[PDB]
């Protein structure tokens, strides 16, 4: 692999590729939540219920696009991945705020989105071998810029029409990206047998469980209890920029473990993610909640930029596509679970902060697991005591 | 990598013995990349690893034996040292020293010069 060269480009569009995704569903999002601010309608939990199925389908159908890539290529899968998302994303628009919405923006883009997204990690590998660390951390880094300054881009840039045109807007950055996908040139049901990918899977999706409740819940708790504050958008902005540090440094540094010892890293982001989400009630002057948001973005990158290249070293280029997949699948239902079961806790006990220590404990579990995977050498070892 | 065992012979039911060699042929980087170990072998039987000591420091035993047999292992001496008690007629066979390699995609078994071991009253 020439881990270098022409790869950049490769690299560049899969930057394209995340940073419209993520960036896309965020900003509608945002605006559903602006559409409620002030009226009761324009549905409210059928409108919350639909983001979070869109969000959910990129994880639920990881596993049939795996099938796709693999039997077709990454080019083409990721071509009519984009080429669906563009078409949903643009009748969306016809749709005027009518149960068509729900059914549109939510089956047609996110299975777009999901059959674009594996792809974009999948061809990563192809052409990077001592390196890919670097290069899946620059991905995620320029993707975090992508989608912190796509607000900027709509809000104040421009959007002087109204609000029925903003997803026709938004269109067009799919149209882009099935162009750039053309750029995807191919160089070249048993995964699970394995019980160290087996074990990891497993602790990973364990850990995901407690992931979006301090994304989804922070702003509420500083208002409920920090009203005195000016205003509480700093938090945001600060974990996302520190995050983007955090992504780049981490996919550096990957490269320089050797072996499985990376799984260590996450262990330890583990550990202190669950750490600080435990001691945001606690912390009861807003100087330390900064600092303890500082810390939660820092460790959120070193834990996300790293699962694909293990993933690779576990079980090689040939099978990374389908792991991926998998593990993707594997983690559909914890992540929308989460949110839910803390309002369910704030509803039952009133004050926030049980919230945040139920959240905190699941990934302290999840580092437990991942502590346990065992080395091939040990391995080779159960085989031989097997004889 | 050279092996030579040392220690053997014929003990009473329920009585202890300990086995042990220094590894030869093999810098103590190299060994530390391998797991030290031993094999059993009695008459008519094949051998077969029993207990060993991983890379990470982790030992393991086939649970047959596990409790009457015990492991440690000296990195920096480069010592394995194979403890048992409690010993039964069973357990005769002779004992082989042993070292696993890992090497790309493939691994090395070394053998050393085994043992005799006998539990009769
Ligand atoms: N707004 C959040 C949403 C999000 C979080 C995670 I955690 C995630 O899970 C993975 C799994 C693998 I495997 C990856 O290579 C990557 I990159 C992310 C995915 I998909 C999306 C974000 O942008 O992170």
């Amino acid at each position: 692999p020439p881990e270098g060269g022409f790869g950049w480009v490769v690299v560049f569009a899969a930057t394209w590729c995340n940073g419209s995704i993520f960036g896309i569903h965020n900003s509608v999002g945002i605006l559903y939540s602006m559409l409620l601010e002030e009226e009761k309608e324009k549905v409210e939990f059928q409108a919350a219920w639909v983001g979070a199925l869109a969000m959910g389908m990129i994880f639920f159908c990881s596993p049939i696009v795996s099938i796709f890539t693999d039997r077709l290529g990454c080019r083409i899968t990721a071509t009519a991945g984009a080429a669906v998302a563009f078409i949903g994303l643009h009748t969306s628009s016809f749709t005027s705020s009518l149960s068509l919405r729900y059914f549109t923006y939510g089956i047609l883009f996110g299975c777009g989105c999901s059959f674009a997204f594996q792809p974009s990690l999948v061809i990563l590998g192809h052409y990077f071998q001592r390196r890919l660390g670097l290069a899946n951390g620059v991905v995620s880094a320029g993707s975090s810029i992508f989608s912190m300054s796509f607000p900027f881009l709509i809000r104040m840039l421009g959007d002087k029409i109204k609000l029925a045109q903003t997803f026709q807007v938004l269109s067009t950055f799919m149209f882009v990206l099935m162009l750039l996908s053309l750029t995807y040139r191919p160089l070249l049901m048993r995964v699970f047998r394995q019980r160290t990918y087996r074990i990891w899977a497993f602790g990973i999706a364990a850990a995901a469980l407690g992931y979006f409740v301090p994304y989804v819940h922070l702003m509420k708790y500083v208002e409920e209890e920090f009203s005195e504050i000016k205003e509480t958008w700093v938090l945001l902005v600060c974990i996302g920029a520190t995050s983007g540090l955090g992504r780049l440094v981490s996919g550096h540094i990957s490269d320089s473990i050797p072996g499985l010892k990376k799984i260590y890293l996450q262990v330890l982001s583990f550990l202190l993610l669950g750490l600080m989400s435990m001691m945001i009630p606690l912390c009861r002057d807003f100087g330390g909640l900064i600092v303890v948001c500082l810390f939660l973005g820092l460790c959120d990158g070193f834990f996300i930029t790293i699962m694909a290249p293990i993933a690779f070293e576990l079980v090689g280029p040939m099978q990374a596509s389908q792991a991926i997949g998998y593990l993707l699948g594997m983690m559909a239902l914890p992540m929308i679970a989460g949110p839910p079961i803390a309002g369910l806790l704030r509803n039952c006990f009133g004050d926030y902060h049980v919230a945040f220590y139920f959240a905190g404990v699941p990934p302290i579990i999840g580092a437990v697991i991942l502590f346990f995977v065992p080395s091939r050498l040990e391995e080779e070892l159960r085989r031989r005591l097997t004889e | 990598v050279q092996l030579q065992e040392s220690g053997g012979g014929l003990v009473q039911p329920g009585g202890s013995l300990r086995l042990s060699c220094t590894a030869s042929g093999v810098t103590i980087s190299a060994l530390n990349a391998m797991a030290m170990g031993w094999y059993r072998q009695a008459p008519g039987e094949r051998r077969v690893m029993v207990a060993a000591v991983s890379e990470r420091g982790n030992a393991m035993y086939r649970e047959s034996v596990q409790g009457r047999f015990t492991v440690t292992r000296d990195f920096t001496n480069k010592m394995v040292s194979l403890q048992m008690d409690n010993l039964k007629p069973e357990d005769t066979a002779v004992y082989y020293c042993h070292v696993l390699e890992d090497r790309v995609d493939s691994f090395h078994d070394y053998w050393g010069q085994g043992t005799q071991v006998t539990v009769s009253s």
